[PDB]
């Protein structure tokens, strides 16, 4: 299959829009349920943001953006979405997902830009 | 035949030796002088400043231009007999595994050389086969302790692979590992993390946490944790700097001064007396003797004496020993259990109590069987 | 004048101390190898099996029929000069005390002869002031501190009478201490009791506690105590055979055989090594070097490098000892403070910051000291 | 003075009888109130009993006979008195006080005895 991760929804918007990020998983083993999100500036000390965890029972959202990022799982497209809403200009930040198979493989692709 | 007073000779070099290890194991377990928190501060002081400058007070003394290279090959070539038999043993059996290729190598070819294989084989054979010691200490240290340290390497790094990349590593590009890990087995929690690139490939990133992979990857992943393994290692530093100087001392005759030849030779003559009493201290912590089960007491206790030893019949007449040196080569390979392989296996978890039983009990008997051997020999 | 090999040979004796205090002073203050745990599982080492072995190696060597009367004369009247004059001081002055009597005891006439006396003066002088320094060491081990702890003990069963028998001692007939009591100097709770009899007498009982007394009183009651520390101390053993042997072995010439001599000399070797690096551990873990405050320093160490070999130079000479017996006296007496007055000021609390200083600061200022006397002596 | 403890009150008694032994303080200096009684059989391992400490606020009664055994001092008479009700059989032991001036002085002169 040659496992492969496909991330979009990034771009140039204002303050207080709306956004929904995309993390298409495609050529897994038996994926337990583990998608991240985190953020990563240029300087360093990244900080994590959400999960889909195991059953959909309790997600870890951070405790700055608790309750307003909406974080949604679909099992048989395999594509866990992240929506945002009243965005803060400290968004500028690249935004990747983080699926868990034992071992966690992320890739880079976005351009969450927030001025 | 022996004579009666070169049992004597024996006795003046190896009783000292015993003395030395029953006042420590008297001290804890018998009077309890020491608590097991001091009792593991003279432990630490002997693995870092003792044995390494006792290592180094015989590496710089040795001559290597003047080595012994027909009995130095009857040595390297146990270890070969041995090793290519255990790696034609986990290719061809399905029951062999690589946690058993480093336990039996190390139960059957690397004895206690350094402090109890020098003063014994100078008494028992002159100070000629006390020179010889010296020179299987130089190829233990520089070459036998070095690939062994391969092995335990390639032991965690494969294990790491097959529990996280179960169906993903043949597509694996580089694996890189922070510099703070340095032991990636069972020790740290390691969250490793993936990047998987354009087509298919994948960058693999070793890292700390909190809260089939090409040999062309592997070799450069082993490689790297080797060397930061063999730069925190004490007696890397004992042999680079004595080989170093032995080269030099031995060549343009710069005999080394009497203020550098007494500041290291006042730690190094604490040495080997403080070997023994480290070692009779762990002893004594630990709850048994024989630890590892009594089936496997008398296996520990036959590849060392038995195995270890007739190995070295069949490689030490095809090089071509024969009279003494024939003699000295079998009764060294009968020593007892080295404790730097204990080392390892103590850090790594290959079997920690047949390598704790194989240097205890084996000490216990080391006496009256490489007695035994020097009796039968010159018969 | 002194020629510059002879600066030499005191380099070679003395830098190696230095070194193995260095790396002990590092693993604790800079490079943190070792706990504070571990670190004093080192110190019990050494004080129990390594410095009685290495005090028995010099006294059992010593030849106690050759001793030299005339030099041994004047390191015990500069111990009666100055003893007389502390005793003529508490007498008379009113601000004189019993704490400081021992403690200006210790700072003037006490050094460390053992470890770093003997090597020194055998580079300086030669190997008779090595031979004369043992001869010392037997005095002091035998007497000085054998004296020295009747006057510790005296310290504490005089408190223990004064806060518990402020109006009624003068009537005790006997004082009886439980076999449970090591020392009665503010450490454990000490339930005492008296037993009134038919006519004003007095049994007194000393006991251990869970939630001017007549002359013939008071030291049957030192000397009881005085036997509880003296069997439980490492080096009256040390010292107790060492003179039995060399009693023995220079009389009918009976050499010590080569099991016993080895079996003591493996761990004797690791002693004087492990003294060095027993001492630098210390230093590191002591907050401060100087402890006792500045006006205290300059007054720990003016006792002892000035008023020490300034009371050997009026007793030196009233004896009769001119040339280089005149300059070996007045040498050693201007060697650091010794560590086992500092060993009794600690138990005791008679004062462990001025004789913790003095260790360690007298090491640090004692080469510079020393090879001061060694120039202005010869010229 | 030469200092002297006088203890009397102990015979021969059956069980359930009634004793007040008695303890003269004469000589002493300034004596802080510990006065204390306890038992003492041949076989070792010997109990407390009572006191009559600092202020007569709380004594300390042993568990065995709590509340029973009534203690009391008169400071002019300088005695301390111990009296006993319900006497049980295993009271053959030497009762004697062990007045606390710094240091405990006691006597040893009684002789109470329950058959
Ligand atoms: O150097 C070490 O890592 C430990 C070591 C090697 N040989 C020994 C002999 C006795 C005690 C400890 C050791
Ligand atoms: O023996 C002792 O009690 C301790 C002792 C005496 N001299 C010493 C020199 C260096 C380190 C410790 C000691």
């Amino acid at each position: 299959s040659q496992v492969q991760l496909v991330e979009s929804g990034g771009g140039l918007v204002q303050a207080g829009g709306s956004l929904r990020l995309s993390c298409a998983a495609s050529g897994f083993p038996v994926n337990i349920s583990w998608m991240e999100w985190y953020r990563q500036v240029p300087g360093k000390e990244r900080e994590w943001v959400a999960a889909i965890q195991s059953t959909g029972s309790y997600t870890w959202y951070a405790d700055s953006v608790k309750g307003r990022f909406t974080i949604s799982r679909d099992n048989a497209k395999n594509t866990v979405y992240l929506q945002m809403n009243s965005l803060k200009p400290e968004d500028t930040a690249v935004y990747y997902c983080r699926v868990k198979v034992g071992a966690y493989y992320r890739g880079q692709g976005t351009q969450v830009t927030v001025s | 035949m022996i004579t009666a007073a070169d049992f004597y000779h024996v006795m003046t070099a190896m009783v000292p030796l015993y003395v030395a290890m029953i006042l420590a194991y008297g001290s804890v377990k018998w009077w309890k002088i020491f608590t097991p928190d001091q009792c593991s501060g003279i432990n630490r002081f002997v693995a870092l400043f003792a044995v390494p400058l006792l290592s180094f007070h015989f590496i710089a003394a040795n001559n290597p231009y003047a080595m012994n290279l027909r009995f130095l090959a009857a040595d390297s070539l146990q270890k070969v007999i041995v090793l290519s038999l255990l790696f034609l043993w986990c290719k061809l059996s399905r029951n062999g595994s690589l946690d058993w290729t480093i336990t039996l190598f190390s139960l059957s070819t690397l004895p206690n050389t350094l402090v109890m294989g020098i003063p014994l084989l100078k008494g028992m054979y002159g100070n000629f086969s006390g020179d010889l010691m010296v020179q299987i200490v130089v190829l233990q240290c520089i070459i036998w302790y070095t690939l062994m340290l391969f092995l335990f390497e390639y032991r965690g790094a494969k294990l790491l692979i097959s529990e996280q990349f179960p169906d993903t590593a043949g597509s694996i590009v580089s694996i890189h590992v922070d510099s703070d890990i340095m032991s990636l087995d069972g020790r740290q929690p390691l969250e490793t993390e993936a990047e998987i690139k354009e087509d298919g490939k994948l960058h693999v990133t070793v890292r700390r946490s909190n809260a089939m992979p090409p040999t062309s990857v592997m070799t450069r992943l082993i490689l790297i944790m080797v060397w930061r393994k063999l730069i925190r290692n004490p007696n890397s530093y004992s042999s680079l700097f004595g080989i170093t100087w032995s080269l030099i001392s031995f060549k343009w005759n710069i005999e080394m001064p009497a203020l550098i030849a007494k500041s290291i030779s006042i730690l190094s003559d604490a040495g080997l007396g403080m070997a023994m009493f480290s070692l009779g201290l762990f002893m004594a912590l630990n709850p048994r003797i024989i630890a590892c089960g009594n089936r496997r007491a008398a296996f520990a206790a036959a590849m060392r004496f038995v195995v270890g030893p007739a190995v070295m019949l069949v490689a030490s007449y095809a090089v071509g020993l024969r009279g003494v040196l024939l003699h000295v080569a079998i009764i060294q390979a009968a020593l007892p259990q080295g404790i730097v392989p204990f080392v390892f296996a103590k850090e790594y978890n290959v079997h920690p109590d047949i390598l704790s039983t194989a240097v205890i009990f084996g000490m216990l008997i080391a006496l009256p069987i490489t007695l035994l051997y020097y009796i039968l020999l010159g018969l």
